[PDB]
RNA sequence: UGCUGAAAGCAUCUAAGCACGAAACUUGCCCCGAGAUGAGUUCUCCCUGACCCUUUAAGGGUCCUGAAGGAACGUUGAAGA
RNA sequence: CGAUGUCGGCUCAUCACAUCCUGGGGCUGAAGUAGGUCCCAAGGGUAUGGCUGUUCGCCAUUUAAAGUGGUACGCGAGCUG
RNA sequence: GUGAAGAGGGAAACAACCCAGACCGCCAGCUAAGGUCCCAAAGUCAUGGUUAAGUGGGAAACGAUGUGGGAAGGCCCAGAC
């Protein structure tokens, strides 16, 4: 049900689960696990500067 | 690709019109004889004429060469047309007009009683000869097929309708 | 184009000069009263309410009485709403008299059957009986193997068993006219017509035709 | 304590209204079918539902790959005599015209009673008549 | 007519020419060689 | 079964533009059909009391008052176990 | 094997066609009337007597037809036995 | 070798094939074989080739201006198709 969240948020900015979730695990300390995720509906202006945070160590 | 890139070349005693869509030909034959493309362009420039696909769509010189293939009869069909070829042979075979509607003997209890399309009707010089008057290459050629369906020639005996583009034939009898 | 009700009064033989007797109908056909003229096209649809008889006043109640008020003090039983499609009617409450039918050559009935209750598969769809001859016990009325053998399951819905007979709408499809007199009311026609007083008897021209 | 909570009374919809002139069948299945649940916004459960009320007006003026269209045949079990009757997809466009967007984003959605409560929140129409202007339905053209 | 998926051209007067989508045969005078599919 | 004809200087029953092509099919005749919870269309009848409670846009009481309609009662049936 | 009624016929047909007839389309080494043959439509339809318990068999007579193939070599809380 | 005496994951159901071995738990994470269009969790991934067939998801013969992939030649601007 929190894969759904973040999926759902991901889709919304053109980034895939698989990608999202690989590029923050590439990052040190920035994964923050699923039980605090709420950021995924918190601000969508937010998330799209959390989605490119994580394609500058996806790559 | 080759026929889309003819000339056609008009001939005399012709005129020539065209508003951005449908070509119309006039002269010594026919009346209002015309042809419409929508994705396809047909103009003409002084005496030649040119054929291609509309902006934004493209044909690969195929339709283009398909509206060619009927606008060069059109001008044979408005300056001498077509020649008589429809014929029907046999002991109690005729062809006749009342009106411009046909009396086509062909031992049936109905006589075909039919008048044709528009711009197209059929005339009897002899009981043996019929003659169509039209300028559209594509109406005498399905009329004379519309006919060639009734009373389609028997195997022993090959009476019936003669047309010039195949040969009429009877098959050989054992013989008793 | 709409159809009349009238009363059947009985059935004869005309004789006729073919030696023949030819076997024929009478009904009264009375001028349907008209409660109602639609041609207003009230949801793109035109009507006309025919109207023949009346109820007695002690079964007829408000929500009834009121919807045959505005053509007369009478009430009940059938109005006859037919719907009108290719043929302009006069646009005001006018009855209409049998003389519709003296132009028609061929007609159709429709009305009610005669109650036969119960019936069993037997008189309900003519079915073939066993032979109680050479044995055979316990039953002969009744039809044989309802469905086909182990592998079906189950039995098909609206097969021909069981059911009950009669008490409901039949339809004779062609019927001759013979005589047309709308002084006297009366319509004579070639043939025999279905169910008695619970029979309504709606006689329509040939659509066919 | 829960993070998050789904309740089908929160969930909120608002009408739309859309277009199938000249449409792709499918592309607007797949949109269609996705915002009748919600699936363009924020997810959760698959037991409830994030949708909104949809209108359709002109069903049956719709484009499709399907390029033989004497092929399909719609069969329905019913029971009776053990019968069954097809109909090909130019008689089927002709006779339910309203139908045919109904059973293209049936493909897009879950099946019995849940499927039904989606179904309720889409309505169809061919005539091209829009009838409920009282509750100013939302315009989209993609 | 023999329903077949291949064609024998044993007659020189036939054309041998693809018509609706296949290799076709025909004789002026013979039905033998007539053939719908190759 | 064919007409006109392109992909393809030539050719073709096919691609575009077309006319024919069956008892059937689709329309058509008739009975049934809103559990079509998608519950449709249209007409016709009738009710004009007052106060109160709740974590009160929905439920629950008191006292007054009882339309349109329904059932019960009943003489019979070309309606019926 | 701590339970699997048998042969034909009747009785009920059912579901198909590698089509029996009917509809439609082509041939014959088919003059017509005949005899022989390829195959689209599964839409409408597809035998009785004699001898026998008989599938099979021979034998009398029809129909536009009596053909091919499946169903516990098709029907027993079905009939005949 | 798999089971019998080994649970679990894939193969639609599925001791025989593929994977891997089952003490308990987690306000904790990764992997095997196999998955990731809508259902039902995750790539409607990125890129080099192929395809109009439902091959994918029973099966030989055979032909072609359906298309993709090669090599060697003939006919030819002292002029070819």
């Amino acid at each position: 049900l929190w894969i759904a969240r973040i999926n759902a948020a991901a889709r919304q900015n053109g980034i895939s689960y698989s990608k999202f979730i690989n590029g923050l695990k590439k990052a040190s300390v920035e994964i923050d696990r699923k039980i605090l995720a709420d950021i995924a509906v918190f601000d969508k202006v937010a998330f799209t500067a959390l989605v490119e945070k994580a394609k500058a160590a996806l790559a | 690709s080759r026929v889309a890139k003819a000339p056609v070349v008009v001939p005399a005693g012709v005129d020539v019109k065209i508003n951005g869509q449908v070509i119309t030909i006039k002269g010594k034959n026919g009346e209002l004889t015309r042809t419409l493309n929508d994705a396809v362009e047909v103009k003409h420039a002084d005496n030649t004429l040119t054929f291609g696909p509309r902006d934004g769509y493209a044909d690969g010189w195929a339709q283009a060469g398909t509206a060619r293939a009927l606008l060069n009869s059109m001008v044979i069909g408005v300056t001498e047309g077509f020649t008589k070829k429809l014929q029907l042979v046999g002991v109690g075979y005729r062809a006749a007009v009342k009106g411009n509607v046909i009396n086509l003997s062909l031992g049936f209890s109905h006589p075909v009683d039919h008048q044709l399309p528009a711009g197209i009707t059929a005339e009897c010089p002899t009981q043996t000869e019929i003659v169509l008057k039209g300028a559209d290459k594509q109406v005498i050629g399905q009329v004379a097929a519309d006919l060639r369906a009734y009373r389609r020639p028997e195997p022993y005996k090959g009476k019936g309708v003669r047309y010039a583009d195949e040969v009429v034939r009877t098959k050989e009898a054992k013989k008793k | 184009m709409i159809g009349l009700v009238g009363k059947k009064v009985g059935m004869t033989r005309i004789f006729t000069e073919d030696g023949v007797s030819i076997p024929v109908t009478v009904i009264e056909v009375e001028a349907n009263r008209v409660t109602q003229v639609k041609d207003l096209a009230n949801d793109g649809y035109r009507a006309i309410q025919v109207t023949t008889g009346a109820k007695k006043a002690n079964r007829v109640t408000k929500p009834e009485a009121g919807h045959f008020a505005k053509a007369g003090v009478e009430a009940g039983r059938g109005l006859w709403e037919f719907r009108l499609a290719e043929g302009e009617e006069f646009t005001v409450g006018q009855s209409i008299s049998v003389e519709l039918f003296a132009d028609v050559k061929k007609v159709d009935v429709t009305g009610t059957s005669k109650g036969k209750g119960f019936a069993g598969t037997v008189k309900r769809w003519n079915f073939r009986t066993q032979d109680a001859t050479h044995g055979n016990s316990l039953s002969h009325r009744v039809p044989g193997s309802i469905g086909q053998n182990q592998t079906p399951g189950k039995v098909f819905k609206g097969k021909k068993m069981a059911g009950q007979m009669g008490n409901e709408r039949v339809t004779v499809q062609s019927l001759d006219v013979v005589r047309v007199d709308a002084e006297r009311n009366l319509l004579l026609v070639k043939g025999a017509v279905p169910g008695a007083t619970g029979s309504d008897l709606i006689v329509k021209p040939a659509v066919k035709a | 304590m829960k993070t998050f909570t789904a309740k089908p009374e929160t969930v909120k919809r608002d009408w739309y209204v859309v277009d199938a002139t000249g449409k792709t069948l499918g592309r607007l299945a797949t949109e269609l079918a996705r915002r009748l649940r919600g699936k363009h916004k924020a997810e959760y459960t698959p037991h409830v539902d994030t949708g909104d009320y949809i209108i359709v007006l002109n069903a049956d003026k719709v484009a499709v790959t399907g390029n033989k269209r004497t092929d399909k045949v719609y069969y329905h079990h019913t029971g009776h005599i053990g019968g069954i009757k097809q109909a090909t997809f130019e008689e089927m466009i002709a006779r339910r015209p309203e139908r045919v967007i109904e059973i293209a984003v049936k493909g897009m959605l879950p099946k019995g009673p849940l499927g039904r409560a989606m179904f309720r929140k889409l309505k169809v129409y061919a005539g091209n008549e829009h009838n409920h202007a009282a509750q100013q339905p939302q315009v989209l053209d993609i | 007519m023999k329903v077949r998926a291949s064609v024998k051209k044993l007659c020189r007067n036939c054309k041998i020419v693809k018509r609706d989508g296949v290799i076709r045969v025909i004789c002026s005078a013979e039905p033998k060689h007539k053939q719908r599919q190759g």
